[PDB]
């Protein structure tokens, strides 16, 4: 959340920090951990902008 | 060769049940003669159990 | 026809290709070879010192 | 990684004349065929805009060594790569044109594009290790708060072989552990949190061989 | 090596170019998953493509319990389902792993035609799936 | 000095496309040497 939605909440709060929000993340995990659920999940954060 | 699977390929989602199906030690030994010799003409003189051992 | 050099351009009509005339200078492959060599032309009073 | 059109986007601010800063992945269009005159179009565009400077980046998306004369698809590449050949080649000497292309790796060079009179640049980038790392850093957590007692030099002098946008990493992992933290100033701890969140490999080298 | 990893390589280069090429995708972010980590090219792991990296590792025990109960919806059971026996018994099992083990759970509920599902339908359900993945291959990952 | 034909080649790829389709044996380079006899051979390293 605080990777891709945090960043769309409120950018200045980083900029005031200092740093740019984060570019890209990419996730790992051994396989079958089911890391596409947790994209399937973030899904549900705008369901048209996703 | 269940070896050489990608990892990813057993992976409950992909496949879930996993049957390993080994060859017949005694008794389908002989059952996989009679079934195979079904139709084959032979003399009341072979021992399906012996020839299976 | 001999003037006609083989491997080399002529040219051609449209609604029947027939010859129309012919085409100087098209190219050498062996030119465009050491083009993309550039080589370092020099010469032989600008040696340095093996004589 | 360091920072590649980095010092290229640096000459581009800094210079007076009209870029032209091209992925060199760009050059395979739709059409077949098509990429040659593009190719060529870039050159003919820069050579008549002004005396600017244009930059070919990822060189070696153009720039192959060795090419398959069967796929078709590489006959168009190895035929555009010939088209830059002849367009670098097609300078007058008169033209205040100059478009540096870049790559990086090296290793696959094409020795037609870089054969004497085609490129006369060379400038390796090594990773900055204490002359830069202090720079580096320096310049880095120049827009970060660092309130009173993180020490800049206390984490650089660490071995830590690291790469010029790795220190850029570090500074914002620890920034975003701060954004985490709300931390208006950098904390000298955060920088710990961040020297060995970026620094995280696997080396497990033997003491055995010390 | 092939005639398509140039043409491959092309791609991978053109999204990262792209990726902050010259432009900066702002108010948008992309996040991208991977099972091998260690096949990454050096240039994808670089700060300008990959900002921060989060390992997603194996259920803990808490996380298996947790996993179980979600997948634990639709079970018809009997009030003596001891998933904490179970959870001791589910180790080292992969995030799917449970939504499997409650899957066979029915099977084996489905066997006798038994309409609810008793705490030993889990049990052998676990132990099954323990012995299922003996031919597994046991490398998690590697971020460098 | 000698006015000579001066070919030195590196083992490339893009200059096979002048020499021959598949370049199957180094005999390539001879067949644009053999018609112009007045002609050097170079090798780099």
């Amino acid at each position: 959340r605080e990777s891709i939605e945090l960043p769309l909440m409120n950018p200045e709060l980083f900029i005031r920090v200092g740093i740019k929000p984060p570019k890209g993340v990419l996730l790992y995990g051994p396989p079958g951990t089911g890391k596409t659920l947790l994209a399937r999940a973030i899904a549900s954060n705008i369901d048209a902008n996703f | 060769r269940a070896d050489i699977l990608d990892p990813a390929l057993m992976r409950s989602g992909r496949l879930d049940r996993k049957i390993e199906f080994p060859h017949p030690t005694e008794e389908a030994r002989a059952r996989i003669l009679q079934i195979h010799s079904r139709k084959m003409n032979v003399h009341p003189d072979v021992n399906f159990e012996e020839l299976a051992r | 026809i001999t003037k006609l050099t083989p491997t080399t351009r002529v040219a051609l009509r449209n609604d029947s290709y027939v010859l129309h005339l012919v085409l100087p200078s098209k190219v050498d492959p062996l030119v465009n070879l050491m083009k993309v060599e550039k080589v370092p032309d020099s010469t032989y009073d600008m040696i340095g010192g093996l004589d | 990684g360091t920072g590649k059109t980095m010092l290229a986007k640096a000459v581009a601010n800094h210079t007076t004349a009209a870029f032209i800063r091209v992925v060199g992945s760009e050059f395979v269009q739709k059409y077949l065929g098509e990429g040659p005159r593009m190719v060529r179009d870039v050159f003919r565009l820069a050579k008549e805009n002004a005396p600017a400077i244009i930059f070919i980046d990822e060189v070696d998306a153009i720039a192959t060594a060795r090419f398959d004369a069967q796929t078709g698809a590489d006959r168009e590449v190895q035929r555009i790569l010939m088209e830059l050949l002849n367009q670098m080649d097609g300078f007058d000497q008169t033209v205040n044109v100059k478009v540096i292309m870049a790559t990086n790796r090296a290793d696959t060079l094409d020795p037609a594009l870089l054969r004497p009179g085609r490129l006369d640049r060379k400038i390796e980038f090594p990773l900055p290790d204490r002359r830069q790392k202090r720079l580096v850093f320096q310049v880095c957590t120049a827009k970060m708060n660092l309130s009173d007692e993180v020490d800049l030099e206390d984490y650089v002098s660490r071995p830590d072989k690291i790469s010029a946008a790795e220190i850029t990493a570090i500074c914002q992992e620890a920034g975003m552990h701060a954004v985490r933290k709300n931390r208006y100033v950098i904390l000298p701890k955060d920088f710990e949190k961040g020297y060995r969140s970026n620094v995280k490999k696997p080396d497990t080298d033997f003491d055995f061989y010390k | 090596g092939t005639s398509a990893d140039r043409e491959i390589q092309r791609t991978l280069m053109e999204l990262l170019n792209q990726l902050d090429g010259f432009d900066q995708l702002g108010k948008v972010k992309m996040i991208m998953a991977t099972n091998r980590p260690d096949v990454l090219d050096p240039a994808l792991l670089r700060p300008g493509r990959l900002d921060r990296k989060i390992e997603i590792p194996l259920p803990n025990e808490q996380s298996r319990m947790e996993i179980l109960k979600i997948h634990g919806a639709g079970i018809a059971k009997h009030g003596e389902i001891d998933y904490e026996a179970v959870v001791k018994l589910a180790e080292g099992f992969n995030g799917a792993d449970l939504r499997n083990i409650c899957t066979e759970a029915g099977m084996s509920a489905i066997r006798a035609e038994r309409d609810y599902v008793i705490h030993e339908d889990f049990m052998k359900a676990v132990r099954k799936l323990n012995e299922a993945k003996k031919l597994e291959s046991s490398a998690t990952y590697s971020a460098d | 000095h000698t006015d000579c034909t001066f070919i030195r080649v590196s083992g490339s790829e893009l200059v096979q496309k002048y020499i021959g389709e598949g370049s199957r044996m180094v005999r390539e380079l001879f067949v644009m040497a053999r018609e112009h006899a007045p002609s050097i051979i170079f090798m780099d390293e």
